[PDB]
RNA sequence: AGUAGAAACAAGGCC
RNA sequence: GGCCUGCU
């Protein structure tokens, strides 16, 4: 009953910023190619708490995750979730 | 069932039996058996206490209706048919006059002959079982149990039965009535057990209608019903969500200290503009005294006899005339006001007996004067409202004024000693304890010191003037009086004497709230030229009425002695608060006490004595141009007598800000001179918040040049 | 040479003598006329430190509610309202964590309290905003009009004699669609639904006089009757609440408070090492009541009142929900005057809404302007926050949660922090191991104060090394010290009558000689003032001189028909005998020897028609407003004398049209006399039961006279008499 | 026969005798406070205000049958102006010390008797034996005391039950006093005050005083007894120390 | 005019 | 001119 699509990710420099977007609760989680999936938010990990801000308009229906002065690090595959809904995950590589 | 008690029994009983029922809150829609049998309980004991009667003698009279006579005394009298509180006052009444026992439950009926209760009780069940059960729920009972049953049987314990056998025949007769005619009905299938003695109750108080949705109106802003909140909350778990918005929330928002250092605090700045003008109700430093040398005390005589023999004394009066104009009046009318009261002290003078209070004519003189009829006619708004000139009484910060020199050395005269005592304290109880001595030669030293002040003569005359204002306006509300200023002291040969100021008229004074102002105008004696201070008298009339002659080793000077005459006005809190300015000899002298104990707790003696007599050690208490002076402590208990005297001569508003304002900073300096590291988050807020007090008032802008002095001497 | 007593100061340290810095011998300030314009600036204030809020519409009473809760992070250091519900939450969770079991035992005292408490609980306070008449009343008239009022309405649920029965009537005149009131000019009127609502939701607003210590005039509140028991229940809580707090000093006295501040700086200052530094804070807290959001009490009240009987929930929840929508009424009006015409006049506050802004200066036009959006039926609407400290108790609890939040255990860094909170005012002991943890440790503490909307006054607040510090005109400097000028103002005759001002009077000089450190000179001192100017105010001087009086003649001749003169009461013209050893004693009882028997009798005759008495709280309690303080009552010891009239009343509602007034007061007074005859207890006790007056009356009148016949004065001819009287009574009772 | 009698023609008006019926007992209390008259603010002032006036106290319509209306001058000793919301008339405050030099005369011998605690603190004064003063820092600490020194271990409900069963027998109600403690107060509490007149609620006030235990927290220094602390304001000082010993010991 | 200071008094109402 | 009120 619900599919989630993420917006937003790409290719971006390392110091800079990126906005995901996701179209109940939410939850922001990423994929790293060599591991299996990491909490960032839900609506602050260690890791991201700080740069990463999450937020959500429910009139739109849209979870968004802002994040700024990007590392090497965030590099993974951000998945956008709902609680058991999972999205296939947008691309982010800094 | 309830039809049963609809059909048969009386009015009386069933209303009765439904406020018994109200009684202990139970419903009757749930279970009316117990009605039935508690209002069949009600008949018999009504039927068992009616219809039998007593005499002088005992040997009850038994008459089927009451004759009319003074002989109806009722054989039994009932208990039950009554509230608890009730039932208890019967029962406590009759073990206090029978002298007998109190039980400890609820009986049902007292009698005389043998002067004791009657617990009746008629149950379903047979009898000789019901009786020893309710025996066993009674202590120790001496009260006389007896219990019917619907099979026909009666017993007692004794083998008692206490009156006519054909009334007890009526009883079971009653009783197989209701038998049989349930027969006729068909209730035994619960008859016999229907009560089993329930009692519990849940309160409910529940949120529905209208307030219910005021509660949906009342949550956070992400939340859409009380339901659903109180879900949360008690879901609510912590898991660190202050440290979130901590780390969130801009840095801008920080509560960073400012070192307060020795360079840091500046200067208060005073308000610029005309300088300030004189506020008092009276002459402080220019008043002139005329005397008699009598020996009456403060209160002892007659106000205007003692002020018509005072004036007398003096020679040199020449016809009045204008020296310093108010300004802003009618000089002429003070001119004839002053001929007036003159005239009218002369009609005093020549009748009979002086009176004690005398009332002046309504002249339009002090009509101008006294403000009379000024205030402007109370109307409605629906008859004025095109009238352009309309709008609301002027609400603006006060007139900016600057300090001027004249309050500085009026407060140095007041600190001054005199050659009179001004205070005359009343008696105590004699001194019995060694700790009583202590304090009362304590308190000798410090008559001695302060009573030759002027700020003691200030406070008596303050004190003298607003009594009799105040008494004056509430006695004589409408019609003008006249009242000398009077003031009783002794001279250092002993011998007593009275003081004339001058004269006071109090207007009309319908004072309802304690904020309404009661306008008189003040005449007062002076030999202080008004031509070198005009700025210190804007509000003042100064005219020339006289010569004065005072004995000085250069001829004779021969000065001259004007007459300060202005308008002036007070209220009730103003009146009453400046007629406890005694309160000021406490503050005073509480401090210097306090001070003397404080340093007496170091050494371990009382040090009174040596503090005022050896006088070594000193305080500043003033500055000089040289630096810093020092005086004894008698001269610091008249500077704080002045200090007091003048707080409650110009009390407002401003002072009270000041105070407050101010006395943070002396903390924050104080906290800086013992070396405490102080801080500040804000200390430009805290001077705005001192400097708006400063607008116009000598006294607070005094207080203000002290405190600027105070830090220029200090922070070093 | 000019005299300066500030330069005292200079030898002799500020607290040493801040006695001084307190002109309490003159008149405090007072407000001359209409509090309008304080209350609209209060309006406007409190709404504009939430701006960034959102707004709604009621869709009960119509009116604008802003709801600031979960709004934006504030970024500057103003003061903002904008508490976070998520925060305070976790705060009230920390403090049941350091206090296991204070929730739940307060609830369940509280509990036990509301389902055992009575309406005639709501008598005992002072003027309340009765809407029958749209003004304020005593409580008990107000309570007796609304209960009147609802008794005609139908909802007499009230006559179990429970106040929680009286909250439950309260609650369902809500769901009505139309009420009857009465007014006299009787007329009924007619209310509809919302107006009732808006009447019983308003506020009274009226301006604060005696208030020492400010240049500018401040507004104050005064709810209604239907709210005020929601109120009682909620501060019930709250008090047995902050009575198992040790941070908390709003329920103690004075002398308290002392206590737990010296033991807090000692607790801190002593366990910190030589490493450790030490700073106290003497906070003060700008626009506290403004920026209390009553959403945040709910939820303060429904996280303390978790796991416990709903009903007690609903009941406790009642009070916060009424002040989240509460509306205030904007005053007494403006006076306006016309010189040119030479006129006066009074506009109520009620035609604000519509009236031109012409008349009005810039100032109160702008005000106008800012505020009319809010106007509803003449009242304005006051959701965003509290008006005037009526939740003291539960704003206390805040502030000792936010003390409790630095325990070293939630600080989680070197630095942390204690102190004492009572509304309005703290002392803040941090202690850190260098200067910079100091300083983080206040910036976090001041940081987390506005995440609960509670807002530091960085201008009323300084910090210094510990040791010396100030709380509520309480000046710490290595142990308290007496300042003697916050009680000058009680040292007069207080009032109440002469013996009662005699033992107060003396009364004060000896409590004050035992806290505030006053010296035994200064008490003698105290003592001869306090004669003096009570002999000059009840007219009874010495007797043996010369001052005329309207009473010096009855004076003298008391005095020369008396042989024993010195037992003479000062009220009569005689000696007086007090001293520092007898300032414990009554007048009376120090003087009893020395009277002389016959004097002595007229004094104390119990048929003297002057003494009256009517309940057992009113005997010997008096009712004095302290400076710098809220209203306080004082025990005083003295025996009922001649001198213990009470003095004359108003006497001005004769030319109102509020006139009926007085002839009801007579005919009740008269009733509960009459009862008081039947039931010599009803003053001690006040009875209780459903029953109605003459049952009572007429039941006892034939139990009494039975029993007072069977011993005592009466006699067969009165005992029929007064039975057939008592059947009289009945039969007229029925027609 | 008095009482029922006014009760009688209470009922007679239709007003007092709408209030009799409508009126239920527990609401007694609140009809009894029902007035007009605003508490005081500023009760100073107006008692410094009132008794500038004619006629500023109030009292009893009985004052115009045993005071005659003026004295030998002709000052006016009452008026027969009464109150606002009372029967009570206004009266001068000579009226009162008229009826202390020709009033009626009673037998005062039983107020020593009533008010028990007062004269007892008479009597410890009276034979208390003072002490040299001696001058020393005194550190005060603050600590809960029991002011009363006649408290017979009871508290306020405690005592309220023996109070009612010495003063008001008959309304008791269901309680009767177990302890007997309880038992011998109220025995020697009736028999003492058996036919004493002054009045009910006064007897059961100073009663509930004197048994009833009340404490207060204070700075002390040293003394803590009961006895000890009512002169506390004696003893104890800033920088000094009093010793006394009341006549108790 | 005067008192006083963010609004008032300098009598009110009723005939 | 006559009378009423002074916290309503």
């Amino acid at each position: 009953q619900v599919q989630l699509q993420e917006s937003g990710g790409g290719l971006v420099q390392a110091g800079e910023s990126l906005r995901l977007s996701c179209a109940y609760g939410m939850g922001w989680f990423r994929q790293a190619p060599g591991k299996e999936r990491e909490f960032v938010a839900s609506i602050a990990m260690d890791f991201v708490k700080g740069r990463f801000t999450i937020s959500r308009d429910n009139s739109k229906n849209t979870l968004y995750l802002q994040l700024n002065t990007l590392k090497p690090e965030d590099t993974a595959v951000y998945y956008c979730a709902a609680a058991k809904y999972w999205g296939q995950g947008t691309q982010v590589t800094v | 069932m309830e039809d049963f008690v609809r059909q048969c029994f009386n009015p009386m009983i069933v209303e009765l039996a439904e406020k018994a029922m109200k009684e202990y809150g139970e419903d009757l829609k749930i279970e009316t058996n117990k009605f039935a049998a508690i209002c069949t309980h009600l008949e018999v004991c009504f039927m068992y206490s009616d219809f039998h009667f007593i005499n002088e003698r005992g040997e009850s009279i038994i008459v089927e209706s009451g004759d009319p006579n003074a002989l109806l005394k009722h054989r039994f009298e009932i208990i039950e048919g009554r509230d608890r509180t009730m039932a208890w006052t019967v029962v406590n009444s009759i073990c206090n006059t029978t002298g007998a026992e109190k039980p400890k439950f609820l009986p049902d009926l007292y009698d005389y002959k043998e002067n004791r209760f009657i617990e009746i009780g008629v149950t379903r069940r047979e009898v000789h079982i019901y009786y020893l059960e309710k025996a066993n729920k009674i202590k120790s009972e001496k009260t006389h149990i007896h219990i019917f049953s619907f099979t026909g049987e009666e017993m007692a314990t004794k083998a008692d039965y206490t009156l006519d056998e054909e009334s007890r025949a009526r009883i079971k007769t009653r009783l197989f009535t209701i038998r049989q005619e349930m027969a006729s009905r068909g209730l035994w299938d619960s008859f016999r057990q229907s009560e089993r003695g329930e009692e519990t109750i849940e309160e409910r108080f529940e949120i529905t209608g209208t307030m219910r949705r005021l509660a949906d109106q009342s949550l956070p802003p992400n939340f859409s019903s009380l339901e659903n909140f109180r879900a949360y909350v008690d879901g609510f778990e912590p898991n660190g969500y202050i440290e979130g918005k901590l780390s969130q929330m801009s840095k801008e928002v920080n509560a960073r200290i400012e070192p307060f250092l020795k360079t840091t605090p500046r200067p208060l700045r005073l308000p610029d503009g005309p300088p300030c003008s004189q506020r008092s109700k009276f002459l402080l430093m220019d008043a002139l005294k005329l005397s008699i040398e009598d020996p009456s005390h403060e209160g002892e005589g007659i106000p205007l006899y003692d002020a018509i023999k005072c004036m007398r004394t003096f020679f040199g009066w020449k016809e009045p005339n204008v020296v310093k104009p108010h300004e802003k009046g009618i000089n002429p009318n003070y001119l004839l006001a002053w001929k007036q009261v003159l005239a009218e002290l002369q009609d005093i003078e020549n009748e009979e007996k002086i009176p004690k209070t005398k009332n002046m004519k309504k002249t339009s003189q002090l009509k101008w004067a006294l403000g009379e009829n000024m205030a402007p006619e109370k109307v409605d708004f629906d008859d004025c409202k095109d009238v352009s000139d309309l709008k609301q009484y002027d609400s603006d910060e006060p007139e900016l004024r600057s300090l001027a020199s004249w309050i500085q050395s009026e407060f140095n005269k007041a600190c001054e000693l005199t050659d009179s005592s001004w205070i005359e304290l009343d008696e105590i109880g004699e001194d019995v304890a060694p700790i009583e001595h202590i304090a009362s030669m304590r308190r000798n030293y410090f008559t001695a010191e302060v009573s030759h002040c002027r700020a003691t003569e200030y406070i008596m005359k303050g004190v003298y003037i607003n009594t009799a204002l105040l008494n004056a306006s509430c006695a004589a509300m409408d019609d003008f009086q006249l009242i000398p200023m009077i003031s009783k002291c002794r001279t250092k040969e002993g011998r007593r004497k009275t003081n004339l100021y001058g004269f006071i008229i109090k207007g009309r004074s319908h004072l309802r709230n304690d904020t309404d102002v009661v306008n008189f105008v003040s005449m007062e004696f002076s030999l202080t030229d008004p031509r070198l201070e005009p700025h210190k008298w804007e509000k003042y009339c100064v005219l020339e009425i006289g010569d004065m002659l005072l004995r000085s080793a250069i001829g004779q000077v021969s000065r001259p002695m004007f007459l300060y005459v202005r308008t002036n006005g007070t209220s009730k809190i103003k009146m009453k608060w400046g007629m406890e300015m005694r309160r000021c000899l406490l503050q005073s002298l509480q401090q210097i006490e306090s001070m003397i104990e404080a340093e007496s707790s170091v050494k371990e003696k009382d040090m009174t004595k040596e503090f005022f007599e050896n006088k070594s050690e000193t305080w500043p208490i003033g500055e000089s141009p040289k630096g810093v002076e020092e005086g004894s402590i008698g001269k610091v208990c008249r500077t704080l007598l002045a200090k007091s005297v003048f707080n409650s001569l110009y009390a407002s508003p401003q002072l009270e800000g000041f105070s407050a304002e101010s006395r943070k900073l002396l903390l924050i300096v104080q906290a800086l001179r013992d070396n405490l590291e102080p801080g500040t988050f804000d200390l430009g807020g805290l001077y705005e918040a001192i400097e708006e007090c400063l607008i116009n008032d000598p006294w607070v802008l005094l207080n203000a040049s002290w405190f600027n002095s105070f830090l220029t001497h200090a922070l070093r | 040479m000019d005299v300066n007593p500030t330069l005292l100061f200079l030898k002799v340290p500020a607290q040493n003598a801040i006695s001084t810095t307190f002109p309490y011998t003159g008149d405090p300030p007072y407000s001359h006329g209409t509090g309008t314009g304080y209350t609209m600036d209060t309006v406007n204030r409190t709404h504009q430190y939430s701006e960034k809020g959102r707004w709604t519409t009621n869709t009960e009473t119509g009116a604008p509610q802003l709801n600031p809760i979960d709004g934006p992070l504030p970024e500057d250091n103003e003061p903002s309202g904008y508490a976070q519900t998520d925060c305070v939450l976790e705060a009230m969770a920390f403090l049941e964590e350091s206090h296991p079991g204070i929730f739940e035992n307060s609830c369940l005292e509280t509990m036990e309290v509301v389902q055992q408490t009575r309406v005639d609980k709501l008598t005992q306070g002072r003027q309340t905003y009765d809407w029958t008449l749209n003004r304020n009343q005593p409580a008990a008239t107000a309570l007796a009009n609304t209960i009147e009022v609802f008794r005609s309405n139908g909802l007499t649920a009230n006559e179990s004699g429970r106040l929680i029965d009286f909250l439950k009537d309260v609650m369902e005149s809500m769901d009505k669609e139309e009420m009857e009131i009465t007014t006299h000019f009787k007329k009924k009127q007619r209310l509809n639904k919302r107006s009732y609502l808006i009447r019983a939701l308003t506020l009274n607003t009226m301006t604060k006089d005696a208030e020492r210590g400010k240049l500018k005039r401040r507004a104050i509140a005064t709810p209604g009757m239907q709210i005020r028991g929601f109120v009682y229940f909620v501060e019930t809580l709250a008090r047995s609440i902050c009575e198992k707090l040790e941070q908390s000093g709003l329920p103690v006295g004075g002398n308290e408070k002392k206590a737990k501040l010296a033991n807090v700086v000692r607790k801190m200052m002593t366990n910190s090492q030589d490493t450790e530094l030490s700073f106290t804070i003497t906070g003060d807290n700008t626009k506290w009541n403004e920026n209390q959001n009553p959403r945040m009490f709910l939820a303060m009240i429904t996280y303390i009142t978790r796991n416990q009987p709903e009903w007690f929930r609903n009941v406790l929840s009642i009070a916060p929900i009424m002040f989240s929508n509460k509306m205030a009424r904007l005053g007494k009006g403006y006076m306006f005057e016309s010189k040119s015409m030479k006129l006066r006049t009074q506009i109520p506050a009620e035609m604000l809404a519509s009236i031109d802004l012409k008349y009005f200066n810039d100032s109160t036009r702008k005000k106008i302007e800012k505020i009319r959006p809010l106007l509803i039926d003449g009242t304005a609407s006051l959701s965003p926050g509290m008006m005037m400290g009526m939740f003291n108790m539960l704003s206390t609890v805040l502030g000792v949660s936010i003390l409790n939040l630095g325990q070293k255990r939630y600080t989680k860094t070197t630095y942390w922090w204690d102190g004492l909170q009572s509304s309005d005012d703290f002392a803040l002991i941090v202690n850190a191991p260098n200067h910079e943890g100091i300083q983080a440790g206040v910036d976090r503490f001041y940081r987390t104060c506005k995440l609960l909307g509670i807002n530091m006054s960085k201008k009323k607040s300084y910090i210094n090394r510990t040791g010396t510090f100030e709380f509520t005109s309480f000046f710490y400097r290595y142990g308290f010290v007496a300042n003697f000028s916050m009680e000058l103002p009680s040292f007069g005759v207080s009032g109440i009558n002469e013996s009662a001002d005699m033992s107060i009077g003396v009364t004060v000089i000896k409590n004050n000689m035992i806290n505030n450190d006053l010296g035994p000179a200064t008490a003698q001192m105290a003592l001869q003032l306090f004669i003096k100017d009570y002999r000059y105010t009840y007219r009874c001087h010495r007797g043996d001189t010369q001052i005329q009086t309207r009473r010096s003649f009855e004076i003298k001749k008391l005095w020369e028909q008396t042989r024993s003169k010195a037992g003479l009461l000062v009220s009569d013209g005689g000696p007086n005998l007090y001293n520092i050893r007898n300032l414990h004693i009554p007048e009376v009882c120090l003087k009893w020897e020395l009277m002389d028997e016959d004097y002595q009798g007229r004094l104390c005759n119990p048929l003297n028609p002057f003494v009256s008495h009517k309940e057992i709280e009113s005997v010997n309690n008096a009712v004095m407003m302290p400076a710098h303080g809220p209203a306080k009552n004082m025990e005083y010891d003295a025996v009922a004398t001649t001198h213990s009239w009470i003095p004359k009343r108003n006497r001005s509602i004769l030319n109102t049209s509020q006139r009926g007034i007085l002839e009801d007061e007579q005919m009740y007074q008269k009733c509960c006399n009459l009862f008081e005859k039947f039931f010599p207890s009803s003053s001690y006790r006040r009875p209780v039961g459903i029953s109605s007056m003459v049952e009572a009356m007429v039941s006892r009148a034939r139990i009494d006279a039975r029993i007072d016949f069977e011993s005592g004065r009466i006699k067969k001819e009165e005992f029929a008499e007064i039975m057939k009287i008592c059947s009289t009574i009945e039969e007229l009772r029925r027609q | 026969m008095e009482r029922i009698k006014e009760l009688r023609d209470l009922m007679s008006q239709s007003r007092t005798r709408e209030i009799l019926t409508k009126t239920t007992v527990d609401h007694m209390a609140i009809i009894k406070k029902y007035t007009s008259g605003r508490q005081e603010k500023n009760p100073a002032l107006r008692m410094k205000w009132m008794m500038a006036m004619k006629y500023p106290i109030t009292a009893d319509k009985r004052i115009m049958e045993m005071i005659p209306e003026r004295n030998e001058q002709g000052q006016t000793l009452w008026s027969k102006t009464n109150d606002a919301g009372s029967d009570r008339v206004m009266v001068s405050p000579l009226a009162v010390t008229w009826w202390n030099r020709n009033g009626p005369t009673t037998s005062a011998v039983h107020y020593p008797k009533i008010y028990k605690t007062y004269f007892e603190k008479v009597e410890r004064l009276k034979h208390g034996t003072f002490g040299p003063v001696h001058f020393r820092n005194q550190v005060k600490i603050r600590r809960r005391v029991d002011i009363n020194p006649g408290h017979a271990d009871l508290s306020a409900k405690e005592a309220q039950d023996v109070i009612m069963e010495v003063v008001f027998p008959n309304e008791v109600g269901a309680r009767i006093l177990t302890s007997e403690s309880q038992l011998t107060i109220t025995k020697e509490k009736k028999e003492e005050l058996q036919d004493c007149k002054i009045s009910p609620l006064m007897v059961a006030y100073m009663l509930e005083r004197e048994l009833v235990r009340k404490t207060r927290f204070l700075p002390v220094a040293g003394g803590t007894s009961s006895v000890y602390i009512e002169v506390l304001h004696l003893t104890q000082g800033t920088c000094w120390e009093q010793m006394y010993t009341p006549g108790g010991e």
